[PDB]
């Protein structure tokens, strides 16, 4: 949740000598490697996630600071006094200490009553609380911009409730919220969708197994109503006369009836009419029978027009010509559907036709498709409208069937067995469409638009053997919605709800590493080769410790067998090249912020791109505001020195150089590299010098030791130590001041404004508005 | 080293059916673009005997 | 040298050698040739079609 | 300067097998039917196949791409030039190629290369100056104590493995001579009596 | 690139043997290699494992 920082994150430091003279304020961020030859850009990133966390700015937080705060005792001063950042109380005593120096008189009543009254309290005409404070220039632009993005993402609760009322379903109590809350009441959301399409385009077959298989077992233990089979089979029995003496074309159905994947097959029955094109498959036996053909009926008429491909449509076609009509596979294996068509319909079958199911609209916005109308199909071909078949002359095509001559000129056992079972089917399926049309509206409301429209099936997995759906059919039952069944898809909507999150986030991870880390591909040894190691040496890295992504999506990528490495490998191949937009989100912007101001600001961080080596007897301009003695630092590095530009040697021209000591003579600047340094501001009298000789002389190459200043402050009137400086030093390295040092002259540049939101805010965690039903 | 198994030691060989003694010995070694198996024949005839 | 040698052998089709000077091979001779035969119809045609 | 042919048809700009309707035609034979009087189940086991073979090529090509490149920087100019002339036609039995595609080792050489450089290789191929050197101090070293050569008797076969013999003797303080002489001779001795000709040609 | 250097003493007076003939791979080269070549790639593939 929300953080509540209670302090400002100042980072300022005094440091005075011990003789009162000199003093001056440093910002201290720490000191941070940079490594030369390689991107700096890249490296800033690194160290910019390190300083977030340094100055807590890292998670999403909001200022508490308005509480800190006193009052003086005079009767006049209403004003509250702050007690972050640096204390006013420090500069007055470094600045009393400087006045005893020069024998100034100590800071008057008045003068100490401004300076101990300069970090205030103030509140704004919005009721927020504003912090005037001492602290460094870099804290305070990094902290403030920092609560700028995370203040994006902090809305009302009645602007978060006018934004998911299209999802709230009609079947759950509404939540009564508090009246402070709708008035004072506030939630951190980020309420940007990312897309799934990247995961679900790039592997389809994956992720449609992955939810099929999630969804299959939901379905599958939905209650039932238990009917008997003995009703069904006695009218069956009757209506076409079986004996037990003779065989009849009856028996062969009614022997294979079977219930056992009675669950399995329901199941299969949602996911037709959950999914835009969920196609399924049907294999029949080599010779056809009478329950092949009934089967088959069965597919045609009560299942969408979309589940049922055109080579599955004429392999049905195919499988009833065979039967009724007697003929050979051969003899069927070159027509085409409209020449099937017309060889049943001139025998007198007429169901040779599929049908479209009609689309029901889901009543609320489906989840995860902000502005969009789901959809789903109607179970068993049934108009809603009408609450009959979508054929209006089924009454007739059956009567057409018991009267038609198949197999055998004379009588009427296969037109009455077929008849007799179909009038059964379609018994059935008028009474219980109902129920079913309510379950699949339920699992409905569990997937997006985007699986809806893309998930395929693709393996060929869920595959109806025929015994299965004419005893489907011929033994439906009717759906019973326990109440502990209910309770179950309460819980699945909320797993569901965290995984598609947990995706999306994933999937806006790795599209972020794609661009950043990978370029395009070339048809060169050398461009495959590179590609091919850095492909493994970033896998290794995110792998590594926790790995970045969830364990949600190594789940879908190794759904087929292969290792949850190997899958993510394969899966950001693909995703080099793309053009799928990414959100730019809060951290990332800060991130970019802490970047921009490493690469531009590199003396607040301990390094500098140039330094310059000069001989002692050698006069340069130097920086005489902090009174060191020997300064290191000036104010830029010179142009012209004695009337004459300074030579500038690239880093890598100074290393191969073998005439190095005709150079050094003179002097000049390195460059073209990042020099990391240090130094240590003691606050007695010495000699200021560096704790390693300047440079290194190799037979294969020179180079420079680290660097680390022992900087004094300086008193005039002592020969031993001025004696010392110019013989027993004989050449000076000379930097840029750092930024971060300031002289206590200039305190009220330090002054910084601080914002904290106000007190009466109310902050909610469970920004839901329904409560369950039961 | 050309090869892990020379094909044939010059020095014992005497002539050009040693030659090809000796390649079909050493032929396992080498990546043979097919691998031997039973011969099959499809014409024979016998010539009369003395 | 390497990208230069390298596009040369895709356009000449040939090794580039020191001591023999570069023309672009017989897709140059093609090609200077087939310009000729454009500009004019009294430019005669003998590039193969091969 | 060489070329070679991507492994298992993959264009490395497309990352994807160069047909580009090979997901729709693994679906076609996924629905169809084939030999329905005397067949059961042909077009979906045909079709699960397909998918693994192409998930498997897809997945592992750079490997076996950089594999192929690695051998190239092993074959000096010279031999792959002569290794040009000859031709050859693999016969592969219908049980090893279908195996080789289902179980597709994955074949990973990173700790090979140190960046971009490849010592083994580089390293192995470095000999070969080293043998040419030997192969022309040999030559004229032999041309030198042995000058014109007569055949008064015997055959060809005997002639050169006879004096190969005596090269043995006479250089025996330096055995690189007789090294060298007998690896050309290995080469050449392949073909027969033709090849020996060519060797003391 | 550039070679380190030796001791003062043998860049003074230092000397070093040498010879300049590089040679040549054709005389192996050249021959007819349909026979050993399969024993050279048996060879070949062995380099890497």
């Amino acid at each position: 949740e929300l953080i509540k920082v209670p302090t400002i994150p100042h980072n300022l430091v005094l440091i005075q000598s011990d003789n009162g003279k000199h003093a001056l304020i440093k910002e201290d961020l720490g000191q941070w490697p940079v490594e030369t030859g390689i991107s700096l850009v890249n490296q800033a990133g690194v160290f910019a996630v390190q300083l977030a966390n340094k100055l807590g700015i890292d998670k999403p937080f909001v200022l508490d600071a308005g509480s800190n705060y006193f009052t003086d005792t005079s009767f006049i001063d209403t004003r509250k006094y702050c007690t972050d950042g640096l204390s006013p109380r420090e500069i007055q005593k470094a600045l009393n200490r400087q006045r005893a120096y020069y024998d100034r008189p100590e800071l008057t009543i008045s003068e100490n009553k401004t300076l101990l009254s300069q970090s205030i309290i103030y509140p704004d005409a919005d009721g927020n609380d504003v912090s005037i404070i001492f602290s460094g220039a870099m804290s305070h632009a990094i902290f403030t911009y920092a609560q700028s993005q995370w203040n994006k993402n902090i809305i009302k609760l009645d602007d978060y409730i006018r934004e998911i009322t299209l999802t709230v379903p009609k079947q759950y109590r509404p939540r009564r919220f508090k009246e402070i809350e709708h008035t004072h009441g506030y939630v951190y959301r980020e309420l940007n969708q990312g897309s799934l399409l990247p995961l679900v385009d790039a592997n389809l077959k994956e992720s449609s197994s992955y939810y099929f298989k999630k969804l299959m077992s939901s379905i599958s233990n939905v209650p039932v109503d238990a009917r008997t089979l003995q009703s069904a089979t006695a009218a069956l029995a009757a209506d076409t006369g079986q004996a037990v003496n003779r065989a009849q074309h009856v028996s062969m159905l009614t022997n294979r009836l079977t219930t056992a994947n009675a669950p399995t097959v329901r199941a299969i029955t949602v996911l037709t009419c959950m999914f835009k094109q969920f196609r399924i498959g049907m294999t029949y036996a080599l010779d056809p029978n009478i329950m092949d053909v009934a089967a088959a009926t069965c597919m045609l008429l009560f299942r969408p027009a979309q589940s049922i491909s055109d080579e599955q449509y004429r392999y049905c076609l195919q499988t009833m010509a065979v039967f009724l009509t007697n003929t050979t596979y051969d003899i069927v294996n070159n027509d085409t559907i409209d020449v099937l068509k017309m060889k049943l319909r001139n025998q007198g079958w007429p169901f040779v036709e599929r049908y479209n199911a009609v689309e029901i609209d889901m009543s609320v916005e489906p989840l995860r498709s902000p502005g969009q109308v789901g959809r789903y199909y109607n179970p068993f071909n049934i108009d809603p409208l009408t609450k009959k078949h979508v054929e209006d002359r089924l009454e007739e095509f059956i009567n057409q069937v018991q009267v038609g001559r198949f197999r055998n000129a004379s009588g009427n056992a296969v037109g009455t067995t077929l008849a007799a079972f179909l009038r059964a089917c379609r018994d059935k399926t008028s009474a219980n469409w109902r129920g079913y049309s309510v379950l699949v509206s339920r699992y409905r409301s569990l997937i997006p638009n985007e699986l809806f429209e893309s998930l395929r099936n693709i393996s060929g997995e869920y595959n109806i053997n025929p015994q299965d759906e004419h005893s489907f059919f011929f033994a439906l039952a009717q759906i019973n919605a326990d109440d502990e069944f209910i309770g179950a898809i309460d819980k699945e909507s909320a797993e569901y709800l965290d995984e598609y999150a947990t995706l999306a986030r994933d999937i806006s991870n790795s599209l972020t590493l794609v661009k950043a880390a990978f370029g395009p591909l070339e048809r060169t040894s050398g461009s495959i080769i590179n590609h091919a190691n850095n492909l493994n040496k970033v896998i290794n890295h995110v792998f590594a410790d926790k790995p970045l992504i969830s364990e949600t999506m190594l789940k879908i990528l190794t759904i087929d067998g292969t290792t949850g490495k190997d899958g993510y490998r394969n899966w950001l191949d693909k995703l080099v090249g793309h053009n799928y937009p990414v959100y730019v989100e809060p951290v990332v912007n800060i991130m970019n912020f802490i970047s921009a101001r490493f690469v531009a600001d590199s003396s607040y961080f301990g390094y500098t791109n140039e330094i310059m080596i000069m001989p002692n007897h050698i006069n340069v301009p130097v920086d005489d505001r902090f009174g060191f003695r020997d300064s290191p630092f000036c104010t830029s590095l010179p142009r012209t020195i004695m009337g004459n530009d300074v030579r500038r040697i690239s880093y890598n021209v100074f290393s191969m150089m073998e005439d190095i000591d005709d150079v050094i003579s003179e002097g000049f600047i390195l460059y073209d590299a990042y020099f990391n340094f240090s130094y240590d501001i003691m606050t007695t009298d010495g000699v200021t010098r560096l704790k390693e000789d300047i440079l290194i002389v190799t037979d294969t190459g020179n180079d420079i030791k680290p660097i680390h200043f022992y900087i004094y402050f300086e008193n005039r009137n002592d020969k031993k130590l001025r004696y010392e400086s110019k013989m027993n030093v004989s050449y000076r390295l000379y930097i840029k001041t750092p930024a971060c040092l300031l002289p206590l002259s200039d305190y009220m540049r330090a002054q910084h404004d601080y914002v904290s939101p106000s007190s009466s805010r109310v902050y909610i965690k469970d920004p839901a508005v329904v409560y369950t039903r039961s | 080293k050309l090869f892990e198994t020379s094909p044939f030691d010059p020095l014992t060989i005497k002539n050009n059916q040693d030659v090809v003694d000796k390649l079909y010995a050493t032929q396992s070694s080498s990546i043979q673009e097919v691998v031997p198996t039973k011969t099959f024949a499809t014409e024979l005839q016998f010539g009369v005997t003395s | 040298d390497v990208p230069f040698v390298q596009a040369y052998s895709k356009f000449a089709d040939d090794n580039p050698r020191h001591l023999r000077v570069k023309t672009g091979g017989k897709m140059a001779n093609a090609l200077t040739n087939v310009i000729r035969s454009y500009y004019s119809i009294n430019a005669p045609a003998i590039v193969p079609q091969v």
